[PDB]
């Protein structure tokens, strides 16, 4: 009974590795290979392996690298600097801010006398007519370069050889635990890299139902990550009419103001569907209760505090970025017409909570709009001592990387390890 | 396709083991910036792990083989299953949870066994 | 040379693979040479994996129990030895390779099987 | 018969790939690996191949190593961002001679020096060129409406030295022999080399400079040349010894503009000054267009009369004749070179004129203030080819006008690179054969 | 015994360890230097590995052919090499006439396979 | 007999590699991956110190670490201002005196329109006289960059280990000359760990030799190579800076800041540093009687201080604490040979250029409080002159200048050896 050596048998172990992109602005996509075409799948038909919603490196390398290509792509354009002086600011026609002051021209010596249109968010008082821009103290950043775009353009990461990436098809898979059915294709689907807080939108629904995915649903300090099953739509515009001047700084860099409003001034506001909204908060208050009580109050409050990222909903509309307030939304209580939310935009953004570097937005003329559908949410708990059957779960955010885990859930990469041996009474001879 | 038969039978994924071996190296499909480097160090990865894994036939004289027997016994504390129930009824991905331990001594029985193996082999062309 | 009797005798080609089998290995000029010297590792180890899961590895020449085919070549071996060059042969046979490859593929893995239990006696 | 393996038979098939070059400066060198004493050689006997110049890769990839090599080097060096000051120039008038009455402005302006809260006031001579006028007079430099741009450091030079693309591990560079070669069409002669000849990175514009001299006759070679929109490149036999100077005798000043970076100006002429003259013989060229017109008949038809005339180009780099000249930048005539109508010693005198700001590889601002090099510079080069272009012109007694032109950079690669394509080798075959396995 | 522990033992003594010198082959801008050694590593174990299987003697350590030892190259006996000497000094004496043994393998290998397919085609 | 090839033998030749960090800040240990031996019986091998490879990757690749460590810190541009200085006579030592200077000057601040007024404390090795106002050494050649406050300057271990395919070789002989043929070799996978100290004349925080002291040198006979001294028990020195520095931050710009010295908490002194008298007379005293035998019997042999130059070529300098000294050492090499303490008057620079370069230096910011510091005495960079011959009289006088030389006392044995397994012998086989 002699030892034989099989070389190529199907076995693998999980492992961390470093993938790349693939696809057909900002996100790199003309740097990736084109796609490979419909990758077929099995079936593990006698599989208790475990899969991890929370603990795998795909989600960390997204991060890291989502952060790395956005460093990237700001580089090679107008870095200002100069525009870091003192500012003589009035009001308009009370949010915005009618502000002049003395910048630089092309030629060293001459100086001119502009004027541009600043928020109140973004400005603050020096010690009434002598402001300064907010990241004085802390940075001096770059624009956005106006020919990128910030687009979520679809991102697919392929596996290289010797790793292949599977696939969990189970519909009452909650993110960790043995799913009993495993898959497995070359690589993934369309992830789009979109930036949200308390409102994922734009992502991939539900199966059969609405899931709720936590490390431990008995701690106040790991969110709920509810991803919906039915697409809610939201749709917004800013009905401003902005204009944009090109303010010359110095030898062929240029500084992108905003000019005047060409008709009248009115707050940007983000409305959704009443009826929908009702019943799909129903839905995540029916399914919820599973898991704290079948006998218990849910009730709804709107966000906790601290930052401006990180209480309000915050996204991308074509190059402005809202920060709406979306607290007409979580307030109900649930026991056994649309809703105009008020929003308000800001220039100069901090994005991957980062201090020591921000970055400008230029104005963009003309009024913007959007679709969108909202599938998923982002709630966490504020919990109490055991005396009350009430429960308070306030939204949360701020996190970047669970928007991410959102997607690639059922994905897990193994390495390879092709070389195996077996009893057999059979000899070398 | 790709890991076919993988929760199938030990016996007929014997069968089935040549097309696993033709994406050990690359495809041919993906054959300065953040994706480029990082492909470069998967690309060397892939060719170090093929290596490691080729220089392992070489030595214990299964080079070029994919089935092959060689000539140490095996020991009957590392299974006590016969032959009837292992090749069939049983997953290849069970079969490696238990030669966690036993997989490093016995690597080095095969290439003690194949050094003195191709010393004997040798001794008897001088004649 | 190296390859200079590419349009020699079909025949008298076949004496010479050696000296052709051996020049497959051999910041502007940073990643560029290191991704010249790792696409040509990429190629010679594909070559080498396919003669090794045919079963012919270790040789250069090679002989096989796949049957050929009157469809693939209806010229006989008095003209394709003698007369023709490997460069007019695979401008003939570009598009017939695949089939060729798999059941070159197909008679080893139907060989070895044949094989394992021969010495099980 | 039976189906046998062979591994490495002489079979190659085209593709494209990143090439190398080695040698024995802007053009890095030493980056580079050095190459070999005593080159291979090897001629492929009996054999045809279906060669094209006017699609290879290798001009592509040979453009976008240029231009990589040449943004490089740049980037160690002065940026000069202080340097556009309103400037405030008065005329030369001290040793004019007639002729550059208008075209050397002094300029008076004042800089930051080592320290920061302190200005110096210095001078210097400026071409008309690189001055615009700004409403003694207020000009300002040309640059600073677009871009501010670096100063090249005074060590590297701008001298073109060989360069030699090999062949990868795996691949083969094959080159045609045939002499009567058009491009497009089969070679009958092919020989297998591992690294192409000294191929110098030089620039030109209408008159492409050092370079391989055709050995046959003038070759007038095209994609489309029934086309009205294609550049014709007509490569000579006997090259055109060309003299070019500059007879003014420049000083370098030093004015040092911050902590570590400085700024050459020209100072004052230490003599008189005069055009920078270009010379080319009277019967060189009449015979070496005598050439072309003779190879053209036959082509362009048998009873033509073929008309030459000068450019009508706006911009500075197409309608002139630029080079590289000992480090300063030439601008020239190439008008009363060309001006003959042929029908079924003496030197011509080219007025060059030279320009410091460089706006060069056709982009719309990187520039590079160019240093003034101390004394007379002289160049001794051969004319090896020529761009024409011909006109919209259809009829009206076969009359052809065969205007200068340019503009694209890859046309001076493609009168070098035009005898070579890369092709990768695929070694699997397979045969019929008597064997069969044991 | 180690990675070269029997580099002081003599010719017959350290032909019995070659596995484990054969097994240890192949083991932040300026990280550039993990990764160039690991394809310079590579390329020198494929040049060998290559060079090994040209003459018909790959995936064996302990390879013999029949090529016969001219005396030209060393002319001392074989009973005094094989253990009163270390491979070192077998290194130098036969640092030179190397190139030629290096041939002369490549075109006995291709003749045998000449044979190979002669002998088998009747 | 017939030939058989073998693969896997044990030879090998010298050849130069890369060799990749490895450790167990300044000295970046992110990219070094974290981190056994085996004895050679009867080998003996040609063992070279000074045509060494290891030490020359070390010390380019200690000065582009070393570079790359500074990128992202404050460049210092609006600095070079003009200076107005003045003395300061807060109840200054009379030797002490002179040496610090009140500074004050206009420069910038976060708002690009407006400017304020700063004062700051400057030495005298740092200002020049305007040809009363004062400007910075460094605004003469290079502005440069200074020093961030995060990384600190600890010379933190570190391992060079050779990739596969190479063999790094070790000396274990006890009485080393540093060349000819080393009668025990053992390999190992890579070294035991060097501290990359800076030093000029006396070798700090080093490998101390395990039996006698060691004398090095690439030819004794000529006066233009240097004598490497290397201890068997070490000797203790004190640094020494006894001031309260307070460092005030100052912002020059949106974003970045200047770190400036502000006053002096207390009475100003000198930063001496203690030597012991017994220890070091007793340690000379073994490299005088040690050095004798390469040079002769009954032979004068006399210290005498430096010669001339730079200031840090001419005096000892090291990095303790996180400010530069620059101490005399006059005192220790003044013997003639046929609980007292030595001490040694030390003054700081703060712009410092490292490795010998022109056009790159880096601004060293203060460190607030007092500076204690302790290190070790473990060798010695010695250089002799060209003395008459038959005089029985040779002076020796501490060198340096190059840095190769302080990492040279470490790098002394090992070498890297390239394995090639391939190789050929007669056997009586044949093929069938
Ligand atoms: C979620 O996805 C939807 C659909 O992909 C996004 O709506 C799209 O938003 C972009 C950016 O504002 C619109 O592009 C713009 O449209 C017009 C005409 O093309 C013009 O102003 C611009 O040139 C620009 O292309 C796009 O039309 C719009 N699509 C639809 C169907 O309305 C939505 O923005 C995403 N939500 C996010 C990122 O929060
Ligand atoms: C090289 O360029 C010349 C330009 O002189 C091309 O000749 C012209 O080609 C165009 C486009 O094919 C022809 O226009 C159209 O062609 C067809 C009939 O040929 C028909 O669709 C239209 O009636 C129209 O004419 C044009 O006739 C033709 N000739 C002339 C005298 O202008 C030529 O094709 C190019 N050569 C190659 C090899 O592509
Ligand atoms: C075509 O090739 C000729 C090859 O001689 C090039 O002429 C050479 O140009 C260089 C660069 O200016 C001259 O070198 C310089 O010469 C003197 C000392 O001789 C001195 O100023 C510098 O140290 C430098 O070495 C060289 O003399 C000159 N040779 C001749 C014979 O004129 C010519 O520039 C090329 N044509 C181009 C690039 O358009
Ligand atoms: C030679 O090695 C000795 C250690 O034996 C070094 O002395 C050490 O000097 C550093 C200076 O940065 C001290 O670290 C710092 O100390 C204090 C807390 O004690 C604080 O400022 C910092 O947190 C930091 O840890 C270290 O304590 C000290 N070791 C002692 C006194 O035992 C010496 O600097 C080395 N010589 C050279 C030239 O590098
Ligand atoms: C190309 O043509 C040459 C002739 O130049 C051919 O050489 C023949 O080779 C055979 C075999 O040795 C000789 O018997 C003939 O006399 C040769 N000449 C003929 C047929 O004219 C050869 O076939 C081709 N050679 C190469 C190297 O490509
Ligand atoms: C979740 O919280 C409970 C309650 O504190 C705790 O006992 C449990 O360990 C937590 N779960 C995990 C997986 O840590
Ligand atoms: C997820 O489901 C598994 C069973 O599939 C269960 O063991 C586990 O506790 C669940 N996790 C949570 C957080 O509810
Ligand atoms: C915007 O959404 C509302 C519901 O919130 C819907 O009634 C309306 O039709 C939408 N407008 C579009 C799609 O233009
Ligand atoms: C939600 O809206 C987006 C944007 O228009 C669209 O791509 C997506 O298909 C919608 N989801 C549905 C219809 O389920
Ligand atoms: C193998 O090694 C591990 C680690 O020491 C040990 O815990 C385990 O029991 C061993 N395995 C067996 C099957 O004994
Ligand atoms: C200076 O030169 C300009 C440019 O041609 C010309 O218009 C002007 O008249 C000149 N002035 C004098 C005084 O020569
Ligand atoms: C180029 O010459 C070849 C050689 O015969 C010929 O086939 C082809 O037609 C020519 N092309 C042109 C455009 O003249
Ligand atoms: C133009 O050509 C005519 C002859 O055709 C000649 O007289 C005249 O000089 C030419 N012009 C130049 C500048 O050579
Ligand atoms: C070293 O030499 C001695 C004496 O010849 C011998 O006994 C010993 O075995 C040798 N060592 C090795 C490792 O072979
Ligand atoms: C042996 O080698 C020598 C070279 O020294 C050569 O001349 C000779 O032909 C070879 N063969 C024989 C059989 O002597
Ligand atoms: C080897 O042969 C060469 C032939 O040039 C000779 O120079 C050399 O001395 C010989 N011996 C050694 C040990 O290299
Ligand atoms: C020891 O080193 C000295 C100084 O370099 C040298 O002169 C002497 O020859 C060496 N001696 C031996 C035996 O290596
Ligand atoms: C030394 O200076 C520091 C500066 O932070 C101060 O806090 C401390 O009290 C001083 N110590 C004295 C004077 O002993």
């Amino acid at each position: 009974l002699w030892v034989t050596v099989y070389y190529g048998v199907p076995v693998w172990k999980d492992a961390e590795t470093t993938l790349f992109c693939a696809s057909d602005n900002v996100w790199a996509t003309h740097a990736c290979v084109p796609t490979d075409p419909n990758p077929q799948e099995i079936h593990l038909e006698n599989v208790t392996e475990e899969f991890n919603m929370w603990k795998n490196n795909m989600v960390e390398q997204m991060h890291t690298d989502i952060i790395s290509l956005w460093d990237q792509s700001l580089k090679p354009c107008v870095k200002l600097t100069p525009l870091c002086v003192t500012l003589q600011c009035t009001n308009v026609t009370g949010e915005l801010k009618n502000c002049s002051f003395n910048m630089t021209t092309e030629l060293r010596d001459k100086k001119q006398k502009v004027y541009s249109l600043f928020y109140r968010l973004d400005v603050v008082q020096i010690n009434n007519k002598e402001y300064r821009l907010i990241n004085c103290n802390t940075s001096a950043c770059t624009q956005a370069c106006p020919k990128v775009s910030f687009e979520p353009i679809p991102i697919h990461y392929c596996a290289p050889a010797g790793f292949a990436i599977l696939k969990c098809k189970d519909k009452k898979f909650n993110g960790t635990g043995p799913c009993p059915s495993v898959s497995t294709v070359q690589c993934t689907h369309g992830i789009k890299p979109v930036v949200s807080t308390q409102l994922l939108l734009n992502g991939s629904l539900a199966e059969e139902e609405v899931m709720i995915r936590s490390e431990n649903i008995t701690n106040n300090a790991k969110n709920i990550l509810v991803q919906f099953n039915t697409p809610v739509q939201i749709n917004c515009t800013r009905p401003n009419n902005n204009t944009r001047k090109s303010i010359r700084i110095g030898p062929g860099q240029a500084f992108y103001a905003t000019g005047d409003i060409i008709g009248d001034i009115r707050q940007a506001h983000c409305n959704v569907s009443k009826a929908t909204w009702n019943e799909t908060l129903g839905k995540v208050v029916k399914q919820l209760r599973k898991h704290f009580g079948n006998n218990t109050i849910i009730r709804f409050a709107n966000s906790s505090g601290g930052d401006l990222e990180v209480t309000t909903h915050s996204f991308n509309c074509g190059g402005e970025f809202f920060y709406c307030n979306t607290s007409g939304l979580f307030n109900s209580t649930w026991i056994s017409d649309s809703i105009t939310l008020p929003c308000r935009i800001k220039q100069i953004i901090n994005m991957w909570q980062r201090i020591g570097q921000c970055m400008y937005a230029p104005p963009i003329q003309g009024v913007i709009r959007c679709v969108s559908n909202i599938t998923g949410l982002i709630l966490t708990r504020d919990g109490g001592s055991t005396n009350s059957t009430t429960e308070t779960f306030r939204p949360g955010g701020g996190d970047m990387r669970d928007n991410w885990r959102s997607e690639l859930y059922k994905y897990k990469v193994v390495k390879i390890e092709p070389l195996g041996v077996a009893p057999t009474r059979c000899k070398r001879r | 396709g790709f890991l076919g038969a993988a929760g199938s039978t030990m016996g007929a994924a014997s069968m089935t083991l040549t097309v696993q071996a033709r994406n050990l190296l690359s495809g041919i499909v993906q054959q300065l910036t953040v994706w480029g480097i990082k492909q470069l160090q998967a690309r060397v990865l892939a060719v170090e792990r093929y290596l490691r894994d080729q220089q392992l036939l070489g030595i214990w004289g299964c080079s070029g083989k994919l089935i092959c027997c060689t000539n140490v016994p095996w020991n009957s504390s590392w299974s006590n299953r016969n032959l009837s129930e292992i090749w069939d009824n049983m997953t290849w991905l069970q079969w490696d949870k238990e030669i966690s331990n036993y997989t490093q001594i016995i690597y080095g029985l095969l290439e003690e066994s194949q050094n003195q193996q191709e010393k004997n082999e040798q001794d008897l062309l001088a004649l």
